[PDB]
């Protein structure tokens, strides 16, 4: 019943993507994602300890890593151009103010709602990797729904709770483009040495990471 | 028996 998703913050996960971003080189960008997958690895032992038939793996942290890859979720229905009429009301932003017309004249759309949100309010974030993953789905499904009230209602959960810093991920995740540096092909290469290709066959982010949860096991057993 | 994140990573 439990997940190792619940007991991160998004927090930490933001604060990787943001060093594997700012890294200029490859093996760094490899480097700073390996802390965070081997620690991830080290904790799910710990804490699934004596526990049976364990489905629980690196897949809410995988998705939100490879959102392009995201197939369980359906479309978020959520546009950059909108995002910017959200933060505008909810900061109260006056439209002829400085940071309104950076959001509406619209070093991606993630980054200026960085430098906007920066001074501002919360600096430190309180959700977890499984409730930001929660919260997303809510969102999905309400699109899917056709209930635009509740996908604000839920975008205003993930982003008032939430620092500059994982705003500006969040927002990245959504619109499926990390801007990383590093390729989807590196990134499962890290993760596991045949990840890249159980993933080719499957399609299945989630088959994958639990398939693939142990380095040292691989496809042929 | 549960385990802190903060002694793995944080």
């Amino acid at each position: 019943s439990q997940t190792v998703a619940s007991h991160v913050p998004f927090a930490d996960l933001c604060s990787t993507l943001e060093r594997i971003q700012k890294s200029k080189g490859r093996a760094e960008k490899i480097r700073h994602f390996r802390e965070f997958l081997d620690s991830w690895r080290k904790f799910h032992d710990a804490l699934h300890k004596n526990h049976k038939d364990v489905t629980d793996s690196f897949y809410p942290a995988m998705r939100l890593i490879l959102p392009q890859l995201e197939r369980e979720r359906m479309a978020y229905g959520i546009k950059e151009t909108m995002l910017a009429k959200l933060y505008i009301e909810l900061l109260n932003l006056p439209r002829d103010g400085k940071d309104a017309l950076k959001l509406l004249n619209y070093g991606d759309f993630a980054m200026i709602a960085y430098f906007v949100l920066k001074p501002r309010c919360l600096q430190k974030g309180s959700l977890t990797i499984q409730q930001v993953n929660d919260l997303l789905d809510s969102i999905a499904s309400n699109n899917s729904a056709k209930r635009k009230d509740l996908i604000k209602k839920s975008l205003l959960q993930l982003i008032t709770q939430s620092s500059a810093l994982e705003q500006k991920w969040l927002i990245r995740m959504i619109i499926k483009d990390l801007k990383l540096g590093v390729s989807q092909q590196t990134i499962f290469s890290v993760f596991h040495n045949d990840a890249a290709e159980l993933h080719n066959v499957t399609t299945d982010l989630e088959k994958v990471c639990r398939q693939l949860h142990d380095p040292s096991v691989g496809l042929s057993d | 028996d549960v385990p802190q994140w903060e002694v793995f990573f944080k």
